[PDB]
């Protein structure tokens, strides 16, 4: 709300068109003041001066300038809706997939982790207010691609493994909350023999002390 | 010879100060001088440090009202060496919720030509 | 307009005043094309908040990029692709050309920040800060994003960089032996080639007139005869620039969707792994990589193909 109270060039695209749109019209009406090469511009100069035979020709002329004109103006305004049209696609595409859903799309609904999106009417268009997550604080870990234990290689289910310096945890991969290794947040494939860059550290299996 | 003359300006609601390019030639030919590869700049000083593009001359030089008007390389962005390691990890403490604008035209003015 | 039309003659100035605004119209439509043409490359390529850089020592765990890199033994500072990229693919009446506001030198600069980014810090870089992680932990966080196991990455990581190692190299060859590769990017040049000597060959026109040559017409007849004359060249050539100008139009918009998916393809394929059939090549995508060309991008994809599969017997459930 404060940027766009402080901000008068925020909405240049919609203003843009507004603009194109008005300098077409204003040009079209502009070339009725065109002689094209008649006596005058003013059809009614030539019908109240010449008789028929010489008014016809000065009157051709006024028609092909004209004619002319309006086929510029009418092309121009074809490709100019082509355009708006690709950009109306876009927004209906939008609002179906970060208002009406999230979306998993890179840049697609904002800048950052699309979490939802809100729209708002404009003149001419529409405004969407996305909502995004963006990662901050980081701390630097040490990592490994899996630990061995009691001869077998362990791997995360949902996070990655971390250490601090001297202890080994497992975090989710987009905030840091570090958890003890245990059974069931790891899983075993084989052993250690193969993993390039493994390191040794114990693995915790919560029913050990249950019996 | 012969070529497109460019006014280049801040808003009259900040200054009445202009550069001129002359495009396509040589300052030699013309008659705060820089040959830029867009042409002749006249009116603007040249610099070089870098920043962000203000107005656009072509060929890597913008132009910026700082006073005078300045002309200089235009920057792509601040450097950042990532500290890469084959066992370094870096990961997030916190979050921001962050809003976003994004505006787009939907339709044009209904007209009609009799 | 001017120029194209009457050179440096002022009778036939005087006499194209009578159009009105035409030539402006269309000097102002070439105009907005132009702009467009500079949007359309930072759209693509202006898609990073910082310029990265690789680390000193191209440790990543087996997995080869030199061929993406750039090559610091040559002046462009191009990678190896790029380099044959670019190997492989009017002025007297009115017609110029404007260089790009961004250098090729500036587009290869964007391009390897990209590649930077991703290899030392994956997606992370697209959505925040650009958050370090060794090559093969990436490699195994996308192998989970088309549904294969994390220790199927770390089982096999010698054949895997062999298997991505190889595909690069073949891609270099492929170029290399290929004339009809970059068709693409070779029909908009020919495209506007044509368009622009086909304008000036126009110039040859008569129109009706006694000839093609505005000098001959004026310094042969008298005013009253001239402007006839001239009167048949200036709307043949009017014509003709009225044509050119909205072909350059049509060609300008499909030229702008191009871009615009190109744009897409860098936010959805080299900053992110996605799930789109077919969007970032055949197979499951597992990563890509920009490279800078003349008047376009290229893009290599990366994917997951599943090979050598066996017959089993199922069931629904035990
Ligand atoms: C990570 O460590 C590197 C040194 O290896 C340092 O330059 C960088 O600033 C640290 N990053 C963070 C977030 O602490
Ligand atoms: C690592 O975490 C453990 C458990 O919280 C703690 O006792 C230890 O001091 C930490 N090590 C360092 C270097 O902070
Ligand atoms: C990581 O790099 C160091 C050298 O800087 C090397 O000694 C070590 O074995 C490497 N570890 C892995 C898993 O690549
Ligand atoms: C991990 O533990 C095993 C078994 O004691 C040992 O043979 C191996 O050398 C250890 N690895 C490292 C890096 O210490
Ligand atoms: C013009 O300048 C005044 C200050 O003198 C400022 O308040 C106003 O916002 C400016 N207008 C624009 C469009 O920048
Ligand atoms: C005109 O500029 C070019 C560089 O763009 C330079 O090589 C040439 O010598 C200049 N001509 C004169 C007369 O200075
Ligand atoms: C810019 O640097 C060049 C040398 O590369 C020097 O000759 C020139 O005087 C400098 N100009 C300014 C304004 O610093
Ligand atoms: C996260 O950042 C906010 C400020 O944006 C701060 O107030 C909060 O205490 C931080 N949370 C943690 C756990 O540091
Ligand atoms: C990467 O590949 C190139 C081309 O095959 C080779 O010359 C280079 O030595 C390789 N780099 C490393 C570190 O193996
Ligand atoms: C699967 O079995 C069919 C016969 O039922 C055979 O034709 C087909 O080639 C086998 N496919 C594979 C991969 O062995």
């Amino acid at each position: 709300q404060d940027s766009l109270s402080s901000t008068p060039s925020a909405l240049g695209k919609l203003q843009d068109v507004v603009n194109q749109n008005a300098q077409a019209l204003n040009t079209l009406v502009k070339q009725l003041s065109s002689n094209f090469g008649a006596i005058s511009s003013v059809l009614n100069d030539i019908l109240s001066r010449l008789c028929p035979p010489e008014a016809e020709v000065q009157i051709d002329r006024l028609i092909t300038g004209r004619l002319q004109s309006l086929q510029t103006y009418v092309t121009q305004q074809l490709i100019r809706a082509a355009e708006i049209r690709a950009s109306a696609n876009l927004a209906a595409t939008k609002m179906s997939e970060c208002v009406l859903g999230q979306s998993k799309r890179v840049d697609f609904c904002g800048k950052g982790y699309h979490l939802m999106s809100f729209p708002q009417s404009a003149p001419h268009g529409v405004v969407f207010l996305h909502v995004t997550y963006v990662p901050a604080h980081e701390k630097n870990f040490t990592t490994a691609p899996a630990i061995c234990h009691d001869g077998k290689a362990h791997f995360p289910r949902e996070g990655v493994f971390v250490s601090n310096g001297t202890h080994w945890f497992v975090t989710q991969r987009n905030f840091y909350e570090p958890q003890i290794i245990t059974t069931d947040n790891t899983f075993v494939s084989g052993n250690c023999d193969v993993v390039i860059g493994i390191v040794n550290n114990t693995v915790y299996d919560p029913l050990q002390p249950e019996l | 010879s012969f070529g497109g003359v460019s006014v280049i300006t801040p808003g009259t609601n900040t200054s009445n100060q202009v550069a001129v390019l002359y495009q396509g030639v040589n300052c030699t030919e013309v008659p705060n001088v820089f040959q830029t590869r867009a042409g002749c700049l006249i009116g603007a000083e040249h610099v070089n440090n870098s920043y962000e593009c203000d107005i656009p001359i072509g060929a890597g030089i913008c132009a910026s009202y700082q006073q005078s008007i300045i002309a200089y390389t235009m920057s792509l962005g601040a450097e950042n060496s990532v500290a890469y390691s084959n066992n370094s990890i870096a990961i997030p403490t916190n979050f921001t919720i962050s809003v976003t604008t994004e505006i787009l035209p939907v339709s044009m003015t209904k007209t009609s030509v009799d | 307009c001017t120029m194209y039309i009457c050179g440096d003659s002022t009778e036939c100035s005087n006499l194209l005043l009578q159009y009105g605004s035409f030539c402006t119209q269309l000097n102002r439509a070439l105009t907005g094309i132009a702009v467009e043409q500079d949007k359309n490359t930072q759209e693509v390529f202006a898609q990073v908040k910082q310029i990265y850089k690789t680390p000193p020592i191209k440790d990543f765990g087996g997995f080869n990029f030199s061929q993406i890199l750039p090559d610091p033994s040559k002046p462009s500072k191009r990678s190896p692709i790029e380099d044959l990229l670019f190997n492989k693919v009017q002025k007297f009446n009115g017609l110029t050309v404007l260089p790009p506001l961004l250098t090729d030198e500036m587009i290869a600069q964007y391009t390897s920040a990209l590649l930077a980014g991703t290899i030392t810090s994956g997606w992370t870089f697209g959505a925040g800060p650009a958050l370090q992680i060794p090559f093969p932990m990436q490699m195994a966080y996308r192998f989970n994003g088309i549904g294969v196991t994390q220790n199927v990455l770390y089982e096999n990581q010698k054949l895997i960089a062999n298997q991505f190692n190889s595909a690069i190299g073949k891609i270099q060859d492929s170029l290399s032996s290929t004339p009809s590769a970059l068709g693409k990017l070779q029909d908009v040049v020919n495209q506007n080639a044509q368009a622009l000597n086909t304008l000036v060959k126009q110039l040859s026109s008569n129109f009706g007139a006694i000839s093609s040559v505005l000098n001959d017409i004026l310094s042969r007849l008298c005013p009253p005869e001239a402007e006839v004359q001239i009167d048949r060249l200036i709307t043949g050539r009017l014509q003709s620039l009225q044509t050119y100008v909205t072909q350059q139009l049509i060609r300008a918009a499909e030229i702008r969707a191009s871009a615009n998916l190109a744009a897409t393809k860098m936010s959805e394929c080299v900053l992110g792994q996605s799930k789109r059939v077919d969007f970032c090549g055949k197979g499951y995508h597992l990563m890509s990589f920009p490279q800078s060309a003349p008047h376009g991008v290229v893009f290599l994809h990366v994917t997951y193909v599943p090979a050598h599969e066996k017959n089993f017997t199922t069931a629904p459930a035990i």
